[PDB]
């Protein structure tokens, strides 16, 4: 029960979104033939979630795959792990928004939106009991946020009552691999904070900083950020697919992190991380893990926490563990950073435990702040669009594409309102 | 899926069009007879056989080079039935390549279009070859642009037009004929590629080693321009990039489209070893301002916007630390409102030597496209020229006696002038 | 618990790391891979003081290794004893100081002085309870004092409670390897009677001495002194990791030989000391080792002590005895050198037995002593610089580097004050 | 990890390079074609194939010897980039080098200059190799350290200048050239070290028996001393030494940064044996006067500061007693204000002999870095020279009609009695 339907736009997201069945098949012990060969029924016993078994104990990830080019599908349906897709769900256009949002959004959006909602009722007709939605997009490419948004509004319009995640790898600062992305972000981050439940801002560059200097590799190609995202979202779904003494679900997170409906942006973060040499050169230690999940070169987004304070933290753990050493540190945390927290939230640590490891090492944490700091992010944004749309620059392909400048108007007034609010809730005493 | 047309108008555009189809061929691995002993269906259709035909379409007035074509090696390939000849060329007379000769076989070429594009669904663009020099050149472009426009409302259009040089020249009407062609593709050309002989010249001479080239080599270069630019369209990479993705991001305003474009590495067969080719170094191969194939240094005007399409095995991290770095230097400097003037794209084939060529295979390659404001001076010589050899009213009267207006030169001059003061005024800073 | 954290500075300091580790693994029977396969419970049940358990039962010398140059680490790398090194240990620039305090102190060592901070307060956290620091290095080199000086002060600042324990090679009188050494040995020197608890002064003058002379050997290389430097360094800490039927530890050699706060410099001496052939010519007697152990030419210190007084006196025994017949020895030795030792302090011995030899042996013995001979080194030192300083030689180097004069002028100013102190509490009845 | 770059001005650089290279070669073992059948990391860079290029640059206004080294037997070893060659040589002009000819290509050297450092990140210093008397040598040398100054504000900077013989000269006009290079020099060589072909002439004559020597002896000795010198950084020893750490350890006054080299041992290869080649042997060599490289006896000055770089298998203990005993002696006097004269340095690897070469394999040597006072008496002697060949002003109207002043003349000269001032000045004792 509680069966999760994944949802992939952009072409990022279908690479992340690649990895991560891998990954989960993986975990579950799935050949790419789709058939279970696997050893331990706890596996089985939930594998409903993720996956629907056809006759003859075959298994499909109930997974959606999206773009408007055929590039993309066309690689995944080539290389391996892609023979275990249902060969219908491969909903794709011919042309690629490249990167216009309004191509995203009213032009070509229109055109699949149909099929996309059709898939979707059906796969919510199959399950028994629907849980939510994951998501997995970009902000920059016209295609992931226009259409990202478009399936959101839809799909929240159909469902208000399930709970919608959101992976959107939010452009870096200093890195900027488009030249207009400014525009889609701001308008995609609208309609996000109008019709989303929670929201993983990702970037490169932080990623590309963890996996050189963490993991010391001098050539991190896209596949190993991939396998970092998608560890992480195997991690925070895992207290849903198996045991534990303390066990956690998308709902029970949405309650903890979200103390007001609009701060609903949290950052993920992952350990442990070792190198292949430096793997034997420690202890895995509850205390080593949350020292190692709590620092400024450990977070996936761009942004000091020690500029802001948290919110909110939760923290998953997988592997075999006292609770008593893990509330230890807790507090012992708590106590060293009482200048990190808001004082209005009296232990705001939300703890939950597993009791399966991720297969080959001994134990993992992964914890989710929603902190205040990631609104000086947004600030820099907008300064990047407000120069843009100062001289209105590349203005006119949006402006023919029936989108109009009082959408950008309300687009920065409603982010500068959203970091107007992070900052005064961060003051709130 | 995703179909591209081609057009080659002059002698120009016939002989790059030569070395472009002739790279393609060898990059799909066909033969000179459409065997292949998808990838190739953007450029190339399939008949019932094995065979392949290239959606090419040559157009020209002198029938000698069309004849040269065929009695080419690559005979065989081509399908006869888009080889249009005319008889007489407009002999640099733009008057008679737009008004006399051009009408004779305007409707056949429409009709070879439309016909081609019918067969077709994923049609993407047109690309234009043609200098500016021939009246061929410009009056066949401006004829057939206008026509294309007119039929087609919104689909990419790409030209690759031989901007004349600002001293060595081969004609002597060369400024009335460029005035005229570029105030007409001012309103039609989605985006246009400035290409100059003398630019090629040198980097063939002290890049390559090459005391006497021959117009060979620079059709070389330009196909491989070409090739980079298509090659994620016609392949996979970490992260292709479509021409619509291009015009988005190097067009902050309707006017304002004319980039040039720059190649790297270029090193001679002898020189394929001492150096290791980094990344950074064919970033700085490209960003130097020795290698641009127009005559003007960008140091003298701002990058409005730049972009990257790096082919082989690269990855993006070293590629955005290069970048990084380039963005801190000084001397190339943007303009304030844009925060980021790059774009980057990303293809795992590997450019291929060209048999019998000059250049050393490499495993990485990039192609830059950077559209700036230093081009403008370029168009300000042009002006100069045209003014001189308009002041005394020189060789108007073949024009006159053909069918065009002298307020036509004048509107084309004001044209031409306001074109300037606009690149000029976004030159500028933004205030506060 | 108790455990120590061991940080190396300069070339020197480097090389004495190596050698130190290299024996103290032998002793507790690790071999370079880093397992235990000893037959002694006693190594095992004080391992931690020194080493970390990781998993598998793999152990890592708690030490860290710090230069501005690659050669030394690499090398460190290269031979074997440096797998069990924890791989992220080795913080090292790319320049290397150069001899000029100035760069080590103030331009070089503010750019790695937060990874080794950071590397320190990791170790901090990662051990049950902290004894006290040891630090290895040079005065002559610019890396060694200059950062040598900069962490001790940082560290200090961090930690006014532990105790820090230095071993400086300080510049022979005879030979200089260098050319503007008392610059950087003042100014090193200056910083530690600032901030440091103890100093083993040590001189290559004395080492070469004793290996020339009591070993017999003709060709002393580096490796001879570090080895015995390392030896030194064990039997001073052996009190602490192995059972005593009188035991000491650093807190209580602090109290012992630190009369006044600003007199905290001593100098170690070791027995017994044989050739190869000189060995079996003589009885292992207590006696024997006590009178080895006084005398001038078995001092690692360039100063008679005849010249001046003991103010204190430590030793500590290795191997099984009697503690009548050490008594005994200590009030012989006191009766016959009453003119040797300061009035005001009766029975100045302070004494201590540990219950395991020195591998190979069946007793040894270490004395440290803290004398007033001292201050006549530190005289002529000064008197180097000062002429140095007559003619300012040298010295645009650290003027270019933001160095002052003012600061040579306080800091000869300083060490004067410091050897008038030494010279009028010697002259004390 | 820790790179340092060369460069070659004039004839003599050219050839010195050309035998320094061939003995780093022969060091890391790598073939003329870059193979090797880390340590190469500080002077070599690897290209993707196992080949491997020096970080090398030659320069000179005459192409005649830049054509001997590509048709030389290391013609594939070196990148045909770095080649620079001119047109006409500066002629012992500096005025030509400086003023007229020099800038023809100063620009193409500094690009070459900082496309070498770009790629470099361990950039240590730079290693310029040029005579006196040649005015390509002091033009280019004034003006290229002038640039590279400029440029980058405080990295080590070393020249290997070939100080004209007080008697044996070659040129007529090389007081002229050799006074207004050291006028120019002294400025901004952070460190230069005085080279006499005399000496090294009586060297071979004299210690290694050969009666007639030629160039090529020469280049060997001073590429063995720069070998030597910077194995430190090349390679681990028991006790390292950085260029820095001489620079800090020589140079008491800003100003004073002219020492001379020495190198031991030298013995022909039929005395290799009827010695046993002591360290403290080989130190009292390199100690006694007639082997130094300079036409100066020490006797007549104070040894100001000393640095020993020994290597191969040596013991510190030993070295520090033959030192001890070597300051004990009466003539080998310093200033009274330094206590300790003495900078030791030590490594493991032992230099290796020539092939085809004259000298002989040992398993210890050392080279000798001494800053004294009696070299300053050299300066006089040009001076002298100088002073009468402008108190006739003879040639003058070369340097005059190129473009340069008298006044220069007035003030090199002034500027030199200058030094030698402050030279005399130090060499006296303290007070009290
Ligand atoms: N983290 C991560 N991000 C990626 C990866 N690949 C691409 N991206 C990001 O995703 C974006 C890709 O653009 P899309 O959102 O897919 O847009 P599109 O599908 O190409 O369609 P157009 O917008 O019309 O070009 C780029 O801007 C990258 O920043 C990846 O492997 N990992
Ligand atoms: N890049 C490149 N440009 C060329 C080459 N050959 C000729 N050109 C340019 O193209 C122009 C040739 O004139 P065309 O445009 O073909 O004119 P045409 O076809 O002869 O017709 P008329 O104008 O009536 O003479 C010349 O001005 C050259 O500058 C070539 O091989 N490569
Ligand atoms: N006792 C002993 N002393 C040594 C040994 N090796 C080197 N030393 C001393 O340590 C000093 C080494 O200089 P460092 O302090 O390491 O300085 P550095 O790391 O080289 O950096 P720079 O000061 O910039 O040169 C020398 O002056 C020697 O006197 C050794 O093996 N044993
Ligand atoms: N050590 C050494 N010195 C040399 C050698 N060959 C020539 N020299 C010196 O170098 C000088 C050569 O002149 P250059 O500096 O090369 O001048 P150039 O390159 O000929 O240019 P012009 O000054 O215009 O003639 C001569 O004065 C010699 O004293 C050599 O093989 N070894
Ligand atoms: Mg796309
Ligand atoms: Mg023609
Ligand atoms: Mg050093
Ligand atoms: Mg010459």
């Amino acid at each position: 029960m509680r069966e999760i339907v994944h949802i992939q736009a952009g072409q990022c997201g279908n690479q992340i979104g690649a990895k991560f069945w891998e990954v989960i098949s993986d975990e579950h012990g799935i050949d790419p033939s789709g058939n279970y060969v696997g050893d331990s029924d706890l596996q089985l016993e939930r594998i409903s979630v993720y996956y629907n078994e056809a006759s003859s104990h075959k298994y499909v990830p109930r997974a959606i795959l999206v773009d408007l080019e055929p590039g993309t599908m066309d690689s995944v349906r080539s290389g391996a792990f892609g023979h275990l897709f249902r060969p219908d769900n491969f909903i794709f256009g011919q042309s690629g928004a490249g990167n216009n949002w309004a191509k995203g959004h009213y032009t070509e959006g229109a055109e699949l939106v149909d099929s996309v909602l059709d898939v979707v009722r059906k796969e919510c007709e199959n399950c028994d009991c629907l849980q939510g939605f994951q998501l997995t997009h970009s902000l920059g490419g016209g295609t992931g946020s226009g259409m990202g948004t478009l399936l959101i509004s839809k799909v929240r319009e159909e469902y208000p009552d399930r709970i919608m995640n959101t992976f959107s790898v939010v452009p870096s600062p200093k890195v900027s691999d488009t030249v207009v992305e400014p525009y889609n972000a701001t308008l995609s981050i609208h309609q996000l904070v109008e019709n989303t439940d929670e929201t993983y801002c990702i970037d490169n560059e932080a990623l590309y900083d963890i996996c050189f200097r963490t993991l010391k590799l001098a050539t991190p190609t896209y596949g190993d950020l991939n396998h970092l995202v998608s560890a992480t979202m195997s991690g925070v779904t895992t207290s849903l697919r198996f045991p534990g003494q303390l066990n956690a679900d998308l709902r029970k997170l949405a309650v903890n992190m979200v103390p007001f409906p609009r701060l609903h942006f949290f950052m993920p973060g992952f350990a442990p991380l070792t190198a292949r040499g430096s793997q034997q050169y420690r202890a895995l230690t509850v205390p080593e893990l949350t020292q190692q999940m709590f620092d400024a070169k450990n977070m996936m987004a761009a942004c000091d926490p020690r500029h802001g304070r948290y919110l909110t933290v939760a923290t998953v753990f997988r592997g075999r563990m006292s609770m008593k050493e893990v509330d230890e540190q807790m507090l012992a945390i708590q106590s060293k950073n009482s200048s990190y927290f808001v004082e209005w939230i009296p232990n705001n640590v939300k703890v939950a435990v597993c009791d399966i490891p991720p297969r080959g090492l001994k134990m993992s944490s992964t914890f989710i702040g929603n902190s205040t700091a990631i609104q000086e992010l947004f600030k820099r944004i907008s300064e990047q669009f407000t120069a843009m749309f100062r001289r209105k620059a590349f203005l006119h392909w949006y402006t023919g594409e029936g989108m109009d400048e009082m959408e950008f108007t309300e687009a920065e007034s409603n982010m500068n309102d959203l970091v107007s609010e992070y900052q005064q809730y961060q003051d709130a005493t | 899926m995703r179909e591209c047309i081609s057009i080659h108008v002059g002698q120009a555009g016939v002989q790059i069009g030569n070395a472009c189809w002739e790279l393609y061929c060898l990059e799909h691995g066909i033969q000179p007879d459409g065997q292949m002993p998808d990838s190739f269906n953007t450029f190339f259709s399939e008949t019932g056989a094995g065979k392949h035909v290239p959606r090419a379409v040559f157009v020209d007035l002198e029938p000698t080079v069309i004849d040269e074509v065929r009695t080419g090696t690559y005979r065989q390939l081509f399908h006869p039935e888009q080889l249009i000849t005319g008889k007489e060329d407009a002999a640099n007379n733009y008057a008679r390549g737009h008004y006399t000769i051009g009408k004779e076989i305007i409707d056949l070429v429409l009709d070879r279009i439309r016909k081609l594009a019918d067969q077709c669904t994923g049609l993407q663009g047109f690309l234009v070859f043609h200098s500016f020099g021939g009246g061929t050149g410009s009056g066949f472009t401006s004829l057939l642009m206008e026509r294309l426009s007119v039929d087609y409302g919104k689909k990419s259009k790409l030209e690759f037009s031989i901007y004349p040089a600002p001293q060595v020249s081969t004609a002597v009407v060369e400024p009335y004929n460029s005035i005229l062609t570029t105030h007409t593709t001012l309103e039609h050309s989605d985006c246009a590629f400035m290409v100059d002989n003398e630019a090629i010249y040198d980097i063939c001479r002290r890049n390559l080693d090459i005391e006497r080239p021959t117009y060979t080599n620079l059709n070389r270069l330009i196909s491989q321009i070409v090739s980079s630019i298509t090659a994620s369209l016609r392949f996979d990479g970490a992260l292709n990039v479509d021409l619509t993705n291009f015009q988005t991001n190097l067009v902050p305003y309707p006017r304002i489209h004319f980039p040039l474009a720059t190649y790297a590495p270029v090193i001679s067969a002898e020189k394929a070893y001492h150096e290791q080719l980094s990344v950074a170094e064919i970033t700085n191969a490209c960003f130097e301002p020795a290698n641009q194939m127009v005559k003007c240094d960008p140091r003298h005007g701002k990058y409005m916007a730049c972009c990257l399409l790096y082919r082989g095995d690269v990855v993006p991290k070293d590629v955005n630390a290069a970048i990084a770095t380039i963005k801190t230097k000084r001397s190339i400097q943007f303009v304030d409102w844009c925060p980021t003037g790059f774009k980057v794209g990303i293809n795992y084939q590997p450019p291929t030597v060209v048999p019998g060529g000059d250049l050393a295979k490499v495993q990485r390659a990039v192609c830059m496209l950077s559209n700036t404001t230093a081009i403008a001076e370029a168009w300000a010589r042009l002006d100069h020229k045209f003014d001189l050899m308009y002041a005394k009213r020189a060789f108007v009267h073949w024009y006159v006696g053909e069918g065009m207006e002298e307020g036509e030169f004048s509107e084309a001059r004001e044209d031409m002038a306001a074109l300037e003061k606009d690149y000029e005024e976004v030159g500028v800073d933004s205030v506060e």
